[PDB]
């Protein structure tokens, strides 16, 4: 790891400085005792968020507003790191956003197939995956038409609505699996094969869990590709997938997906000359912008029973 | 006499011009990295 | 004078204490730096375990002292004013290759053990005697190269 | 002379150095791969003090195959020796080092990938060490040749 | 640099309110740290015998060149005296002008760094005696004073002793300090050629005292838990940094050689080309290659070269002086006051 | 990559060409080391002493400097507290500078006779390999202190839990550089000037 | 302003160079690479000194 | 002399060493490659042991193919041997070496794949061993030409 | 002498060894890439295993293409052979080896696709087998210029 | 003599061997690449089984382009060759080989794409082989200069 | 000519003059190119820091000036009939400011690119930037010191 700090030294030093802004398990105990959104704003400014709500009023402080200012503060940091990267890392951070724009073309089709507005639907769309053709999504509702018309110029071009979603997403995750084993060096090889495999795991389990052929729409890059793909392909009931998921020692008893993700993410920061840190920060800060939102929904309406479901390993 | 074509002066001029070509080619590789990755 | 002691013979003796020092401190650096990568992902904040988590770096500094003793012991046989044969120039070159690549092997092996192993006998203090016994076999590759060096020093 | 030149201990010194460099590159490859593999998923069930050290102590048997031949070709070295002595202890250094390089190459790959599956069932210990001594006899085959070449570096050498 | 800071000092009242730019508040809040630089560097350039690239021929030289010589022969001057204030101007243009200046500057770097290391180090005794801590004096100061003074003070008093012994009328060989240093620790006896009588019986005594101190430094503080570790990482930090700091005062020599010598080429490539008995071409040449000299000189030497020198005089203070006496941190004073805060911060 | 396996075929073919035609004693590295000027080896050992020392010193500096500038975007106090990690990267270049000053003093003009004698070839080989020893040991210690002082920068983001242990392995890399210094001072310890 | 201060330095620096060639000073015309005939190279920077005095008094009217 | 020069045992020593070195590198790629596959299987490995060790025991045979020729060349290795002898016993060691290396490349990549289907279907063993015999007679073709080069290495030498 | 030097059996020895080694490097890659596709497909059709050894058999018969010339160049090596008959003996060995190695690669790459495809159509077996024969007569083209070249060897 | 030396056959032997080796390598790439796409072609339409045989046999004439040259170079080899007929022997066949290597690269890379889309159009019986007849005469251009060199090889040597 | 002064002896000198400026200019180029891409990405939105953030390319240019001085100094000591003693001290001064000024110019490039992207998110890093930057600069000056010291032994 003597060549990493050439192009990725300032990059990793600032990403490792962003994971100290991940507010810890003591930083939620004092943050779950507010009962008003103003008070939460008052003591969220002491963190490394650092008074990001200094421009909004206090009378009109919506629950969503905190969800989108904290995510805008996430996403400006992401494309702050992204436009400072070399050709082995600018691609890797683009391949992070390629799985986001699949969830954006999956939502633009299922929003434009029904009677809905472009502007209102566009607001919900995730802004890291955003190509210039994505605001259209209205030339045709046919799946075949979209590829030639609108997806031909995208970087989704080498890759019914959920059927073409998993058809894009499996070929994406296969192409993202054999990229991180080709051009990314040794301390992030074992990371971007295991962490990525986990993402293939909890998507392939959600295939059979949402289906209750299926062998072509399931990604095969993880630990369930050789053995559990055939057992999970012919599972028609919940007990068939419950018996098929017992073969893996790391997934037995789970059928708890994000808790296993965050525990697999806290070991990703244990390496310190790897580029798996920026994925661990992205999924950790995207975790703690839905932890803050889960707390602020229990504060906006008084739901004091189910607050302690936030999950922080860092 | 070492030899008549590969004399010791040609060799010591060709080693200090192969070492300087080695630390030229690796330095051009480093500069080339900017072009390849930006 | 001697056919057996030509004037280029200290080139292979200084190439010996060069290869005995640069290679040994290369392996020492790999072991210390690579296990210090594994130390830098831990939190103890207590006494008597700081002095326990520093085993791979005080075991890697012995690899540089293994190279130190050999390089200072075959540069004490080198002087411009006495008989220095080609034979012990070849033996001192082989002493430098033996210690240099054995301490390079020990440093690579204790760096690849000590980067994950320090994260195993910390916050799980029940397999400490297995990880250290791995590091003893992982160190003594260089002590093997030092023993065959010290035979070749007193043999030539 | 012609049979015993001045540069004749170059091949002997190279052979002696060669056994340690190659043998210890392979013993470090065996030790480095086995240790990481043994401790990747076995953080649970803390009753595994002496669970899998048998690839590590057998790459140390590899490295003492290099040390035995290295001391024994260091005894045959001398200022006035033949090219034949230097040649066949270069071959007796190359065979041990290269063969035990391959031996520790085999030990490393087997150990690193075969210790992950053990964590679920401790019945792998019967068949692991059976296929893990076939890799070690590759080094003992290297030492047999070296120790038998070394038995001819004095028989009628002039 | 005096005229660059003097202008600011002369009318500081009317710069006290101004636009206050980014590199103009930094150049104004240190207007006295730039004035006192250019006055100390005017005294130093008078000791270096240094106007812009050349020498001041204002005292009688102590080097007298011989009577008659041919045009194009090597000439060796004879010393008839010592120059009163500074370097002789007889060292200007000579072929071995670097073999004297480098040795003098490199021993000046050692002497002026050891004195700054022991004046700074004495502050530690100045505040282990004020805080009423007699344990830290006998446990940290005196074991570190004996070791520092012996290892490097012994070096520092032998520059001055070799400078105070005439090694050409005594018939004795002039020693080598660098050679002498490396065989105090490696084969402590066996001097190549001695420096003063009864040398080895004290040159190994200094080593014995320093070696006795290394256990003393570490053992005394815990024995009078946590302070055993805090002391054992303080002795090995003290021992291998005194051998690092004394070798890191050579930057003064390196940056002074890389300023004097570099300027001496910047004179040659612009001004000294433009000299010749030419009427109409010359009076344009030595005007254009003067504005190619003064602009370039201010740009390179006063700004870039000068900033480089002020960041090692900032580095000598941050690590070679404040290591020894500047223990710990404190919370700053920062009282509750009223300031006319800007509206621009929004 | 193909040119490595093309200049290895040439060395095999030209070796067996000299060897099979009885002239294999023409490829003699001894007469090469004995007809070659000692000022080549001595000053390609001085210039590659300070050369590879600076190459490792700078290699350490941009590893831990570009780490603690990135780590200092949120915690700016690290760059004036973890500047000890860039001291020992730069004392590497000091150790290659001291060797250069000491080595230079052994670099004098030799006569026409007494040029390829025993002591001149000795001090040529001695300043060559000692300048490689202290140049490449300082190259490795500069890389090592850089990659372990860069883990001191992203661990001083955490307050005080690890820096007292990290420093110990920071100065363990300095000790290796110093031990490399005192080997090159003993390799050329008995080497004389050119006479 | 730039040419005023540049010519104020110019007049002072150039004239004292002309006086250190007109008096045949040892640090200027004492080498073998010297500008020979020092009182002839001196008038080149007497005229160069006073042409900076022209730029000084010409740019000193716009102040 | 001119038929039996002084560098003549260099080819024989490299040749004798090469058989052990090259054959072991094949037997180590056969052992390590096949070994990971056997270790990975655990639910049927203790039920169906002694039928997944046939790659690593066939690969091991290649090593003793190089041992039985490297002992056989080391008997004819001498100081004043002819250059023809050193030539065709470097040719013996290179033939058995790089063909045992090819037969270890085959068994290593053939054998690991077979275990994978052996865990899914127990009727793959007869289709695996038939391929893994053609991959091992490939090493024996190098042996029955190395021992045939060695049968005439001291036939009518002078 | 001049026409029959002492270093002439190096060429023949290289040829005899290269032919066996190069050809069985190609027969290794032929049984490698085919057999890795054979045992991965017989879990669905265990009755059609005996019609998938036909990529392996062809590779095994180019390995005896390499042996039947390397046993026949060994028959005429000799202490004192001419330099012509050392030159063509590497000529013959190289011709059967590097051509045979290519033949092996062709069988292996073509064979792997055929075995995997064979699970869908039993009529594809006659098409795939025919292409393979064409890619194995390349090995017999190397054997014709191995045998014919070898035959002249000892005419002078 | 100097015009007809003792090392003259080696160039000729390399020429004869090169024609067989380089062309076969080109042909093997022209066969393996062209028929690697059979599985995709026949899993949808098995009627196009008799179209993949055309780029295979067009490389088969590429392989006998080098087999004719190498058996005509072999008839002009001799112990007492001139050095001149060694260089033409090397040239004849160096060219047929490396140009049949380019013609087998071209055939095996356009017969892949010509059969990867042939299932969607039955009217490509001429347009594919019209590209093939230009890519296959690239080796015939090598042959008709390897036979003009071989006509000049032993024509006026002395 | 004679044994002391052969004809290939000013090859070392000529190569040294060329090496002193080509290797420093390659390192000063890499320093300028990475700092200039850090500046011209930094001051797109923060254009008032355009004179503080330019000190990495000034400081990387000082490496070029150091290289230039060595080339001029040893070209003053070149000559047709020069000894081979002074040939290798001109080649030692050549590749000792050469391969040290390229590594120092590289490290100014990486530290200066990290600094000018870092001293705009927080301006308190500007004092920490240059003190690291000086260290990566005087490694080229340490190369220059060796060259001056080694050129002081010509004739």
């Amino acid at each position: 790891g003597v060549y990493f700090n050439i192009d990725n030294g300032f990059i990793e030093g600032v990403v490792r400085g962003y994971r100290n802004g991940l507010l810890s398990n003591n930083q939620y105990i004092n943050l779950t005792q507010c009962d008003t959104l103003e008070d939460l704003k008052l003591q969220l400014s002491s963190t490394d968020y650092g008074n990001f709500l200094s421009s909004v009023s206090s009378e009109s402080l919506t629950t969503s507003l905190i969800q989108e200012y904290a995510s805008s503060k996430l996403y400006h940091e992401f494309n702050y790191i992204r436009d400072q990267s070399s050709g082995s890392t600018r691609k890797f951070m683009d391949y992070i956003t390629y799985g986001y724009m699949i969830d954006n073309v999956a939502l633009m089709i299922t929003g434009t197939i029904h009677d809905r507005d472009k502007g209102e639907i566009l607001q919900r769309c995730h802004p890291l995956g955003w190509f210039d053709t994505l605001p259209t999504l209205s030339v045709a509702t046919d799946l075949e038409s979209l590829y030639e018309t609108v997806l031909v110029d995208t970087p989704l071009a080498p890759y019914n609505i959920e059927i073409i979603r998993n058809k894009l997403y499996k070929a994406y995750l296969e192409d993202f699996y054999n990229f991180v084993t080709e051009e990314i060096p040794e301390p992030a090889k074992e990371c971007m094969q295991t962490l990525l495999g986990f993402e293939a795991d909890r998507r392939s389990i959600n295939i059979a869990l949402n289906s209750l052929l299926k062998s072509d729409l399931l990604p095969n890059i993880g630990k369930l590709y050789p053995l559990a793909t055939f057992h999970l392909a012919q599972a028609q009931d919940f007990e068939g997938v419950r018996a098929a998921l017992a073969n893996v020692y790391e997934y037995r008893g789970f059928l708890h997906f994000y808790q296993l993700e965050m525990e697999l993410c806290r070991d990703a920061f244990t390496q310190q000359f790897a580029i798996s840190t920026v994925w661990a920060w992205m999924k950790s800060k995207e975790q703690e912008v839905r932890n803050i939102t889960w707390i602020a929904e229990c504060i906006a309406q008084n739901q004091r029973e189910r607050i302690n479901n936030y999950i922080s390993v860092y | 006499i070492l030899s008549s074509i590969w004399t010791e002066g040609l060799l010591m001029c060709l080693i200090v011009s192969a070492l300087l070509l080695f630390i030229l080619i690796v330095a051009l590789s480093w500069i080339s990295n900017l072009d390849i990755t930006y | 004078s001697n056919i057996y002691a030509p004037l280029y013979a200290p080139f292979f003796g200084f190439a010996g204490c060069a290869a005995a020092m640069v290679l040994s401190c290369l392996g020492a650096a790999i072991g210390t730096a690579k296990s210090g990568i594994g130390i830098a992902g831990i939190g103890t904040f207590k006494p008597e375990l700081i002095m326990k988590s520093l085993i791979p770096v005080v075991m890697s500094g012995i690899l540089a002292i293994y190279g130190l003793v050999v390089a200072v012991l075959i540069a004490g046989n080198l002087s411009p004013t006495e008989d220095y044969t080609l034979f012990n120039g070849f033996m001192h070159l082989s002493c430098g290759l033996c210690v240099g690549f054995a301490c390079l092997s020990s440093g690579y092996a204790i760096g690849m053990v000590g980067d994950v192993g320090v994260r195993k006998y910390m916050h799980q203090p029940r397999l400490f005697v297995g990880i250290v016994l791995i590091l003893i076999f992982s160190e003594v590759l260089g002590l093997y190269g030092m023993i065959v060096a010290l035979i070749l020093n007193t043999r030539g | 002379t012609e049979l015993c030149p001045v540069y004749a201990p170059f091949f002997g010194a190279i052979g002696c150095a060669s056994a340690i460099i190659f043998t210890s590159l392979g013993a470090a490859y065996g030790t480095a791969k086995s240790g990481v593999g043994i401790c990747a998923t076995c953080v649970l069930r803390p009753d595994l003090l002496f669970k899998n050290i048998v690839p590590v102590i057998m790459a140390g048997i590899i490295a003492i195959y290099g040390l035995v031949v290295s001391v024994l070709v260091c005894y045959s070295l001398g200022q006035k020796q033949a090219l034949y002595t230097g040649f066949i202890q270069l071959g007796a250094g190359l065979s041990v080092g290269l063969s035990g390089l391959a031996a520790g190459f085999a030990i490393g790959i087997v150990g690193d990938a075969g210790v992950r599956g053990s964590s679920q069932q401790p019945r792998l210990f019967v068949g692991m060490i059976l296929i893990l001594i076939f890799a070690e006899v590759l080094g003992l085959y290297g030492l047999i040749v070296a120790l038998l070449l070394n038995s001819r570096a004095t028989q009628d050498v002039v | 640099m005096t005229l660059a800071a003097l202008s600011l000092v002369l009318n500081e009242k009317k710069i006290n309110k101004m636009k206050r730019g980014e590199i103009f508040d930094m150049a104004f809040t240190g207007r006295y740290i730039i004035l006192l630089m250019g006055v100390f560097s005017m005294y130093t350039g008078f000791l270096y015998n240094d106007i812009f690239s050349k020498t001041m021929t204002i005292f009688k030289s102590g080097w007298k060149w011989p009577d008659h010589w041919k045009k194009g022969e090597s000439i060796t001057a004879t010393s008839v005296g010592t120059y009163p204030i500074g370097l002789d101007w007889a060292w200007h243009g000579t072929e071995n002008a670097l073999l004297f200046s480098n040795s003098y500057k490199m021993k000046l770097s050692i002497l002026m760094g050891f004195i700054h290391m022991t004046y700074s180090y004495f502050f530690s005794l100045a505040n282990h005696l004020y805080f009423n801590s007699m344990i830290d004096i006998i446990g940290n100061f005196i074991p570190g004073l004996l070791f520092m003074q012996g290892i490097f003070g012994y070096l520092s008093v032998c520059i001055v002793y070799k400078w105070a012994v005439d090694w050409v009328k005594d018939g004795k060989p002039a020693p080598g300090l660098l050679n002498m240093l490396i065989n105090m620790f490696l084969s402590p006896g066996t001097i190549d050629d001695e420096l003063y009588p009864h040398q080895a019986k004290v040159q190994v005594f200094l080593l014995l005292m320093a070696l006795v101190c290394i256990p003393w430094l570490l053992l005394v503080k815990p024995l009078h838990g946590d302070i055993m570790i805090h002391q054992v990482i303080h002795t090995i930090e003290f021992c291998l940094n005194c051998v690092s700091h004394t070798a890191s005062y050579l930057r003064l020599w390196a940056l002074s050689l890389a300023h004097a010598q570099l300027s001496s080429v910047l004179w040659t490539m612009t001004i000294q080309i433009a000299f010749g008995f030419r009427g109409f071409v010359g009076v344009f040449m030595t005007v254009a290659l003067f504005a190619m000299w003064f602009a370039l000189t201010c740009a390179v030497l006063v700004l870039m070269e000068g900033t480089s020198a002020m960041l090692h005089s900032l580095r000598l203070h941050w690590v070679e002086s404040m290591s020894k006496f500047f223990v710990g941190e404190g919370l700053p004073y920062e009282p509750f006051a009223f300031e006319y805060k800007d509206m621009e911060v929004a | 990559h193909f040119l490595y396996y093309l200049v290895l075929i040439v060395v095999i073919v030209y070796g067996l060409y000299k060897l099979f035609t009885g002239h294999g004693s023409d490829i003699n590295f001894g007469k090469f080391l004995l007809r070659t000027s000692p000022y080549m080896w001595a000053n390609l050992g001085i210039a590659l002493c300070v050369g590879l020392s600076v190459v490792g010193a700078a290699w350490g500096i941009f590893i831990t400097g570009s780490s603690m500038i990135g780590a200092g975007v949120r915690a700016p106090r690290i760059t004036t507290k973890n500047l000890i990690s860039i001291i020992f990267c730069e004392v590497v270049a000091i150790y290659g500078l001291i060797i250069a000053i000491v080595f230079s003093s052994k670099l004098t003009v030799a006569t026409a006779e007494n040029m390829y004698s025993k002591s001149n070839l000795y001090t040529g080989y001695s300043l060559f390999w000692a300048g490689i020893t202290v140049g490449a040991s300082n190259l490795i210690c500069g890389i090592a202190v850089g990659i372990t002082g860069a883990t001191a920068a992203i661990s001083d983001a955490a307050d005080s839990a690890l820096f007292v242990k990290i420093l110990v392995i920071e100065i363990f890399g300095s000790i290796l550089g110093l031990l490399g210094l005192i080997v090159g001072l003993l390799m050329a310890g008995k080497a004389s000037e050119f006479q | 302003w730039c040419c005023t201060v540049l010519s104020a330095f110019g007049v002072v620096i150039l004239s004292v160079i002309a006086h250190l060639f007109n008096t045949n000073h040892e640090s200027f015309v004492g080498s073998i690479n010297d500008p020979e005939d020092g009182p002839a190279v001196a008038h080149t920077v007497y005229l160069a000194a006073l042409v900076y005095l022209v730029f000084f008094v010409f740019c000193g009217f716009q102040v």
